[PDB]
Formats: structure tokens, C-alpha cells, sequence
């Protein structure tokens, strides 16, 4: 999840209706309880994200077919096909695993 | 839910420690910043060595800002007499500064151009030391038992590659022979 | 009481976690005065990088400086603590039977966190909510509890302290525990006899043995 | 307008930030001068570590969709080699906003003349005109000084009789062809030096930029050897090998030949392909094809050895291909062959002569890759642009490869194709120039890309004149696919035989602004050239028709 701004769990795993609603229900109410620890820090987290430590700590990214610009957190990176921006690793975390970014 | 590994360290990871130790350097430049656990320091001199950790002198090495100094025992002189007295015990894995692979990798990627006689010589030594010692490793893990080994001196890097090979398959070992009694 | 200091005993839990087989007890006392301090720096950078726009009609480099460290640190525990939940996640069950039973400690407010009671509990809940309209319904009468059988089992496991782990062995020489020839310490294993203990030299073993080691930070992980 | 130093101090203030920065550099756009010179200008920026975005910029047309939907925070902008000849202060507009305004735009451009409109009126640039062109240039200056801001019958006739006398000598300018003066990648290492950066690679760099054009004259290039030679004496890795050494292993001076893909491919295929060497002995022909062979037979060379691959070739044949040529080129008015080159050598990988990098990236730039259809191609092309961009580093030397596996088959085409053309003797010597179509060939599909023709178009004009009296005469060349009907139509300029006398001058910019100003028959300037156009195959002959009438030339 997913990741800046979740903002909402939506068109993630592809699975989707095809897996049992049971499952479902227990997912929704368990990122529902995800959440609450993401409302206790404070860290800030970012929990979610940054699994891999920050080099050093500025990076590349060449865009990958993704319009944008959806950028709006921080800054209006403007998204544009065939763009890379050199920008820090803070947003990149967040913005690498929606699928704009491509090359670390 | 760390996923990967998860039991054994990242090879990043151990970077990620590593980078944590302090090292000399030698600054160019002549705010505050308190930051939290450097310490330091006063405004540095230029032509003057300093005490400071690391991820820091990498990060003010990409801007050219200062220049580190090369560890007493990253030479090729150096290098030698430790392979010279790391054939002569192989039971033993000698004195290692227990980071000096990831050093290795760490201070060859920028600072290369900083050390003296850094040129296809060093690359050539550890990359040496890096293989006689490995051989040693596999050799000397013949004499697998539950529970003892000495690893004696052994890079983080180094364990960090065999851990989940070893701490695996002592836990099918030992779970048989605890278990048997 | 330093602030170097609590990093260094913020990176040995890290390590001593990621290692043990095993949850460990949640350290507040540190942890908390860590994430007041980060709470604290995150405004400072932010205030003095605003305020650094009011001499504009120099150097990026404290900022740079201070931003990628607190990148770093605010990896470092955010490593620490999803791994937890994670052991928490496996060990659920085990800490349910550690709770119901009165000796020795329970989680209480120390054991786990007061963040982590809640995820704790939470998971908990909607698992046996989701077990219990998927699978038991449909509910054998003898498996109504879950608990020991015993057999197999059902978990009860893992509290496996006989679980190696890779062992350097570090800390203050009065010359405590220092038997010779070089150093402490015991050792004593159940099934062997002792090696024993050599400090310069890292030495894997069973969890069980040196946990009491592992209490006073006597050999890093 | 200024000095380099005192513009990058400028675009240093205006830079750092947060969320900063913001800039945008603008890559324009399909030349590899423009690599040359960004990607130095990038690592120039990383140095600092200033926050930058990048534009694969294709269509001049194109910079108008960016420019006026995504800007916000930007407070300095650049561009590069677009707005000498257009001006963007009216294409953009601007609208001045907030003296000392807000955002500066630095244009960065090899080409002449200037516009008029952007020189002097001092609001987007901020110009890079210096030091080439400064000049004067005293028509640009009493271009606007006079005109701005401009018995009483008397003193108004007299008035009016000026300005027309001023608006005679200004139309003289402007209006003119479009021609290169020195390669911006030049400037932007005169630039870099005065910051006191010597970094070999971005030396390289700057070598590749000079080397980019000479394929197209040089003009001034004959004397930039010294401002190359001279900083490639101002480093050195070693003073004697130490052999190799594995690291620094770096450029040196070479015999190099204008000779095609000699390090990368079989020396028999490297004549065969070779630009200027398929002029002089007439390779076309297959009783000029023998000729070469007699090359080989004056070489004491075997054709078997010809045919091999250059990396394998014995040492004896190496040793001896800086004198045997000597020896014998000579005599066949080869002489001007040997260059004095630029080699840089990455050691154990091999090494690659100045030019045939250069070979490289343009391979990579058209291949290895109504209006929906030319904007997702384009688009190709742009996706395209960084798979050229990567070729650069050093790092990654696993893809350049596939850049020359290809530059070898462009040739292949190339090469085919143009024999193709002079088979059926499709040359029209018309009356005032030289005019050619391809109504017809294979793989209209490399012929897409701008300076594929451009390679074309240049193998072409080289071969028809040797010279070959009389009168070099400027190359027209046009192709067909799809996209209903483009039919792409490209500019050229006049080759001379190594004795050049003048820069000549494109004239076919302003020959093709005529005709837009005309009937403007399905005519599109959409391309970034002044000397590429589009065309539709209904108008492209009255289209012709009036190209040939009435001849500004």
C-alpha cells in the first residue's frame, strides 16, 4: 500500500473477485487495521515503503509510459513519457511502486 | 512482513551497517549541524585530517568536496603480509578488520582515484584474499558439529553469504541428534 | 544517556532481531526518546530549509547532510519494528498461551509495544474471524480451542531456543565472568561439555545456551 | 549577451530551492551535438547535485504542447539548439511577467543568424550567442536602435526614406541560410573550464560533440584541432605504458581515417562502406568495385584477409596500415584519408575511434528501437532518443555493441538503396540545381527518420560530386511508407572535395518559407530543421514546380 497517499486500496492484486470474498473481507478489514499503525508514527512512515536504504540519496528515474503529471505531494514533478527527473530518493520511494518509475 | 530474506542480513544491509563506522578524511572546505549522532564537528580546516563516519565522507566524496584517506591496512604492501601469514595457518583466517570486503567494494567505486597505486594491483590482492580464504572456509567446513565452530576472524559479508547454509543445515543436524537422545 | 549511544544500541537491537529465532523485549525507554527526537528534527529542517528562502534575494549541504541521515535512522527502526510484527504475526498463538498462563511475564505493557498490542490483538481477532467462517463451520468439536492437542501440535511452536545463530562475542573485561584461558563465558550446554567461550573469536551455538548472554548484551549477534 | 561564468552564476541563484529546483533543460533535439553537450551539462548539474528534468524534445511544433501545459514552480529555464532561427518570444508569449524577471530562459544554439526578435529586447534570454557571432553584426545593432522607437513633409520623407534604408539592409539579414558556426558542446566545455573541470570523460565528451558534424564540413573544425589537441595535452594517464593499464587507459592521438567502422568491422567491408571513398573510385560501378580490389592487390593484403574481421587481422598488417597507406592511397587521389583522430581506449574491451562512437549513437537514434499515427512515431523516436542516451556512458558498454551491429546494417541498406537510385540514373541536373526523388525502394522504414536522410542525402551529394565539374549543386531527396502520404522531404548542402573556400549558406530554408507564404500546399515545417519538410503527393508537385520557380539561389 501503495504508496504516498495509499490513498485508497484499489486495482492492486489482480486476483481481485476471482479469489474468495472471504479473503477479502479479512484483506479490506486487515489494511483497514494497517492503518491504525500507520496513524500511530509520527515517524513519519512510509512504513509501507523503503525496505531497501537510501543511495545516495539521489537517484534517476526515466518515466515508463505514465501520465501524469499525478505528482501533486510535495511538488508537481509533471509526468511526461520519455522524462526523467533527478530527484531525491523521498518521493521516488513512494512513486516507484505505483509504476511510473523505472530505472533506480 | 520483511519478505526477503528474511533470516539472513541483505547484502545492501550489511553496507548499511558498515557505513556507520568513522574514518579519517581530508577536507577541502574551511550551519551548524548538530544533526543527532556525528558529534561532529567544528567547521573542518582544509589540509587537515579528521575523525568523521562514513555515509557522510562517501556523500561530501560525490561532491568532490573532501578527499578520504585510505585505511593502514588497504595497501598492497599491507596486503601481502597478510596472505603471506594467511597461507601459512590454514586453519586459521588471520586479522581482518571484519568489514574490509564491502571496504573493498565501497571505497573502489569514487575514492579510487585518491589512493596510491589503487590500479589493478589491490582489486588484484583482495580479490585474492577473497578466494584462498573462501576455499579455507569450504575446507574447514568439513568438520561440521553441533554444537561448536570456531569461525575465528571472518568478514560480515562473509557470513552473511554461508549463514543460511550452515544455521540450515545445523538445524536438520542438531534437530536429529537432540531429538535421538 | 548520549544520543550516539542510543544509536548504537538502536543498530545491536536491529541486528540481535534479525537474528534470534525468537521475539525479544520491546525497549521503550530508548525507542521512545527516539521518536520524540525525530519528531523534533523533522520540524527543525523543515523550519530552517523555510527560513533559508528569506536571505534569497548557499550551501544545500548540512540539509543534504542531515536529510539523508535522517533518511537512514528513520529506515532503520522502521526495519526494526515490521520486522516484529512479523514475529509477532508467527508467534501469536504461543504469546496468547504466554498470556493466559500466569508465570513468568506476560506482554503487559513492555513485552510488545502499546502500538503493537493493538496489531497484536487486532490480527489476531480477524484471523480467527476469518478461519472461523471459511473453514470451521463445519467445526470439529474437540478442535473448538486453539492449543496444544498435544500434537501436532499445534503451536505452542516456535519458541525454539536451540536455534544457531551466527554469535561475536563482545563487552567489558574487569581484567565478571572471565574464567581463562583468554575470557568469559559460560557456556555449560545440557548436552556437551563447554568450549568455551572465546571473545575475539565469533562462535555460532544454540540460542538457548547464551540468551542470558544475549540479556547483557555480552556477545552481539 | 555574457560571460559563460557570470549566466551559470545566474542560473545558480535562481536554482537551488525546496521543493526546488525546478529547471527543466530542453535536449533538442535529434543531433548528437545536443548529447554531447547536455549530457556534460548533466553531470555538470549532478556535480552540484541541482535537481534537473530532461526533454526528448522531436517536433519544433512539439515544444509548444510542453512549454505551455507543464510549468509551475520553474523559475529558470534552458533550451538547446533551438531558437536562433525562430524566435520564442512571439511563438511563446511572454507576456512579460513581474525588470529582473522571474524566469530565464538560456538558449543554447549553434545556429545563424540569430533571430532578430531575440537579441536585443532583453526578456526570455539570456542569450548564448557568445563568443561566436558577436560580432558585429553592427546590422542586427542598427536593426532596432534605428527602427525603435522612429518643412515637417520634408523631415518625414526624409524620415521614411531612412527607415526603408535601414528595413533593406535588415531584410538582407534574417533573411539567409542556416549554417553551424561552432558545436555548442564547444561552448558549453569553454564554459566548463572557466569553473576549472577538466574530467577526461567530459573532454570525451566534447570530442564527440566537434566529431558529431564532420560528416557535414566542419567549417570552422579545421581549426578547432588546436582547442582539442591542446586540452589533450593539458592530461595525460600515464607518461609511458605500464601497458596496459587496466584503469586510465584513456583517449589518445591516432592516424585515424574518415574510413568507415575500421576497429568494428572487416576492412574489405570498410572501404566498400565507406562514405568518401564511395565517391573518388566509384563503387556504384562494378568496373569502379575492381578498382578497389587493385587497392588491395597494390596492399600485397589478401582478399581473404580483407574479408575478416578488423580485431583478428595479423600484427604485421597492423604495423603497416600507417605506412602501406602512405604508399599507396597516394596514387589514387585517397590522399586525403588520414586525419589526425581522437582514440579513446577502454582497454581490454577494444578501442573506438572518435567518429565511429558517433557512427554508434546515430545508428542507435533510427533503429533498436492521421496525427495519432505521426505523434506515436515520433514518440518511438522519442523512447528511442534514451536508448542512444545510455550508449554514452561507460559504464554500459553491452548496449553501445548493439548500436554497431546495427550502424554496420544501416550501411548495408544505405549503401544498397543509393546504388538502387544511380542504376537508373534518377538525377534531374534541372537548370538552376540539382533536384532528386525516391518514388520507390525497400525499407522505407529507415528512411523515416530526419537524419537517416540525412546520411542518405549526404552519401549521395558526396557521390555525385567528386568533384566532378562542374558547380556542386544542393541534393533534394523524398520518401514514402505510411502515414498517408508524408513523403518527407529533406534539405541539403553542397560538398568540396577537401578545397573549402566558402560556407555556402542552406538556401533552402528561405526557398521553403516562400512557398508557406505562397499557396502553402500541404507544406510542413514541423520538423526542428529549417532545411526538413513534409509534403502530401497531391501538392508536392506544384510543390516542386514552384521550388523550381522562382530560384532564390
Amino acid at each position: 500500500n501503495g504508496l504516498d497517499l495509499m490513498s485508497s486500496i484499489t486495482f492492486s492484486q489482480q486476483d481481485t473477485n476471482n479469489l474468495s470474498h472471504q479473503e477479502q473481507e479479512y484483506l479490506k478489514e486487515y489494511c483497514d487495521l494497517i492503518t491504525d499503525l500507520k496513524s500511530g508514527d509520527l515517524v513519519d512512515i512510509d512504513l509501507s515503503g523503503s525496505l531497501v536504504p537510501p543511495s545516495d540519496v539521489f537517484i534517476d528515474v526515466r518515466v515508463l509510459k505514465d501520465a501524469g503529471e499525478i505528482q501533486t505531494e510535495y511538488g508537481v514533478f509533471n509526468l511526461i513519457k520519455d522524462s526523467q527527473f533527478f530527484v531525491r530518493q523521498s518521493d521516488v520511494e513512494r512513486l516507484i511502486q505505483q509504476g511510473y518509475l523505472q530505472k533506480i | 512482513l520483511p519478505a526477503h530474506l528474511q533470516q539472513t542480513f541483505s547484502p545492501e544491509e550489511i553496507q548499511f551497517i558498515v557505513e556507520n563506522e568513522p574514518i579519517k578524511i581530508f577536507p577541502r572546505i574551511t550551519w551548524q549541524l548538530i544533526t543527532t549522532d556525528d558529534k561532529a564537528l567544528n567547521n573542518m580546516v582544509a589540509m587537515r585530517s579528521t575523525e568523521v563516519v562514513l555515509w557522510i565522507a562517501l556523500l561530501l566524496k560525490q561532491q568532490s568536496k573532501c578527499s578520504i584517506v585510505a585505511p593502514q591496512w588497504l595497501t598492497t604492501k599491507e596486503l601481502d603480509r597478510k596472505i603471506q601469514y594467511e597461507k601459512t595457518h590454514p586453519d586459521r583466517f588471520s586479522e581482518l578488520p571484519w568489514n574490509w570486503l564491502v571496504l573493498a567494494r565501497i571505497l573502489f567505486n569514487k575514492a579510487k582515484d585518491d589512493f596510491h597505486d589503487p590500479i589493478h594491483e589491490l582489486r588484484g590482492k583482495i580479490q585474492d584474499l577473497r578466494e584462498i580464504r573462501q576455499i579455507k572456509v569450504l575446507k574447514g567446513l568439513k568438520y561440521l558439529n553441533e554444537s561448536h565452530l570456531q569461525l575465528d576472524n571472518l568478514s560480515l559479508l562473509e557470513i552473511n553469504e554461508l549463514r543460511p547454509f550452515i544455521t540450515e543445515i545445523m538445524d536438520k543436524l542438531r534437530e536429529i541428534h537432540t531429538a535421538s537422545l | 544517556v548520549s544520543p550516539q549511544q542510543d544509536f548504537s544500541d538502536l543498530m545491536k537491537s536491529w541486528k540481535n532481531e534479525r537474528c534470534s529465532p525468537e521475539l525479544l523485549p520491546y525497549p521503550h525507554q530508548l525507542m521512545k526518546r527516539l521518536l520524540n527526537r525525530i519528531s523534533m528534527q523533522s520540524q527543525l529542517i523543515e523550519n530552517i530549509s523555510m527560513g533559508f528562502l528569506d536571505m534569497q534575494n548557499e550551501s544545500k549541504l548540512p540539509l543534504l547532510c542531515m536529510e539523508t541521515e535522517l533518511e537512514r535512522l528513520k529506515f532503520v527502526i522502521r526495519s526494526y519494528i515490521r520486522c516484529r510484527l512479523s514475529k509477532i504475526d508467527k508467534f501469536s498463538l504461543y504469546l496468547r498461551q504466554l498470556n493466559e498462563d500466569e508465570n513468568s511475564l506476560i506482554s503487559l505493557t513492555d513485552l510488545l509495544s502499546k502500538d503493537e498490542i493493538k496489531y497484536h490483538d487486532t490480527h489476531s481477532l480477524i484471523w480467527l474471524k476469518l478461519v472461523n467462517d471459511s473453514i470451521l463451520k463445519y467445526m470439529p468439536e474437540e478442535l473448538q480451542a486453539i492449543n496444544d492437542t498435544e500434537g501436532s501440535v499445534n503451536m505452542i511452536d516456535e519458541p525454539d531456543w536451540n536455534k544457531f545463530v551466527f554469535i561475536h562475542v563482545n563487552g567489558p573485561p574487569d581484567g565478571e565472568n572471565e574464567f581463562g584461558k583468554p575470557c568469559y563465558t559460560v557456556t555449560i550446554p545440557d548436552l556437551k561439555e563447554e568450549v568455551e567461550l572465546t571473545i575475539g573469536s565469533i562462535y555460532v551455538m544454540r540460542y538457548e545456551v547464551i540468551r542470558d548472554l544475549l540479556r547483557d548484551d555480552k556477545v552481539a549477534l | 549577451i555574457s560571460q559563460f561564468s557570470e549566466a551559470y552564476n545566474k542560473i545558480l541563484r535562481n536554482s537551488s530551492s525546496h521543493s526546488s529546483c525546478q529547471l527543466v533543460i530542453f535536449v533538442s533535439c535529434l543531433n548528437i551535438d545536443a548529447l554531447c553537450a547536455t549530457k556534460m551539462l548533466s553531470l555538470l548539474f549532478k556535480k552540484q547535485l541541482v535537481q534537473s528534468q530532461i526533454v526528448p524534445i522531436f517536433g519544433y511544433s512539439e515544444l509548444r504542447r510542453h512549454y505551455s501545459q507543464l510549468d509551475d514552480n520553474i523559475n529558470s529555464l534552458l533550451l538547446v539548439g533551438f531558437g536562433g532561427v525562430i524566435d520564442l518570444e512571439a511563438f511563446l508569449e511572454i507576456d512579460p511577467q513581474e525588470q529582473s524577471f522571474r524566469r530565464d530562459i538560456y538558449v543554447l544554439d549553434a545556429h545563424r543568424p540569430w533571430n532578430l526578435d531575440n537579441i536585443f529586447g532583453s526578456q526570455i534570454i539570456q542569450c548564448f550567442d557568445d563568443g561566436t557571432v558577436d560580432d558585429t553584426l553592427g546590422e542586427q545593432k542598427e536593426a532596432y536602435y534605428k527602427l525603435l522607437e522612429l518643412n515637417d513633409l520634408s523631415k518625414r520623407k526624409q524620415r521614411k526614406k531612412q527607415i526603408h534604408e535601414y528595413e533593406g539592409v535588415l531584410e538582407e539579414y534574417y533573411s539567409q541560410g542556416t549554417t553551424v558556426v561552432n558545436s555548442i558542446s564547444a561552448q558549453i566545455y569553454s564554459l566548463l573550464s572557466a569553473i576549472g573541470e577538466t574530467n577526461l570523460s567530459n573532454l570525451w565528451l566534447n570530442i564527440l560533440g566537434t566529431t558529431s558534424l564532420d560528416i557535414a564540413y566542419a567549417q570552422v573544425y579545421n581549426r578547432l584541432y588546436p582547442l582539442l589537441q591542446d586540452e589533450v595535452k593539458r592530461l595525460t594517464p600515464s607518461s609511458r605504458n605500464s601497458v596496459k593499464t587496466p584503469d586510465t587507459l584513456t583517449l589518445n592521438i591516432q592516424p585515424d581515417y574518415y574510413l568507415f567502422l575500421l576497429r568494428h568491422s572487416s576492412l574489405y567491408d570498410s572501404f566498400y562502406y565507406s562514405n568518401y571513398v564511395n565517391a573518388k573510385l566509384s563503387l556504384w560501378n562494378e568496373n569502379g568495385k575492381k578498382r578497389l580490389h587493385k587497392m588491395f592487390a597494390r596492399m600485397g593484403i589478401p582478399l581473404s584477409t580483407a574479408q575478416e574481421t578488423w580485431l583478428y587481422m595479423d600484427h604485421s598488417i597492423k604495423r603497416e596500415l600507417g605506412i602501406i597507406f602512405d604508399k599507396n592511397l597516394d596514387r589514387y587521389g585517397l590522399q586525403d584519408i588520414i586525419r589526425d583522430g581522437f582514440v579513446r581506449t577502454l582497454g581490454y574491451r577494444g578501442s573506438i575511434s572518435a567518429s565511429e562512437f558517433v557512427e554508434a549513437l546515430t545508428a542507435l537514434l533510427e533503429v533498436g528501437n492521421s496525427a495519432q499515427k505521426l505523434t506515436n512515431l515520433r514518440k518511438r523516436w522519442v523512447s528511442n532518443f534514451w536508448l542512444s542516451w545510455d550508449a554514452l556512458d561507460d559504464r554500459k558498454v553491452e548496449l553501445l555493441n548493439r548500436g554497431i551491429q546495427l550502424a554496420q546494417d544501416l550501411q548495408r541498406a544505405i549503401f544498397n538503396t543509393g546504388v538502387a537510385i544511380l542504376e537508373k540514373k534518377l538525377i534531374k541536373h534541372l537548370r538552376i540545381y540539382r533536384l532528386c526523388v525516391l518514388q520507390d525502394g525497400p525499407d522505407l522504414d529507415l528512411y523515416r527518420n530526419p537524419l537517416t536522410l540525412l546520411r542518405l542525402g549526404n552519401w549521395l551529394i558526396e557521390c555525385c560530386a567528386e568533384s566532378e565539374d562542374k558547380q556542386l549543386l544542393p541534393m533534394v531527396l523524398a520518401s514514402i511508407d505510411e502515414n498517408t502520404d508524408t513523403y518527407l522531404v529533406a534539405g541539403l548542402t553542397p560538398r568540396y572535395p577537401r578545397g573549402t573556400k566558402k560556407p555556402i549558406l542552406n538556401n533552402f530554408s528561405m526557398a521553403f518559407q516562400q512557398i508557406t507564404a505562397e499557396t502553402d500546399a500541404k507544406v510542413r515545417i514541423d520538423n526542428f530543421e529549417s532545411s526538413i519538410i513534409e509534403i502530401r503527393r497531391e501538392d508536392l508537385s506544384p510543390f516542386l514546380e514552384k521550388l523550381t520557380l522562382s530560384g532564390l539561389l
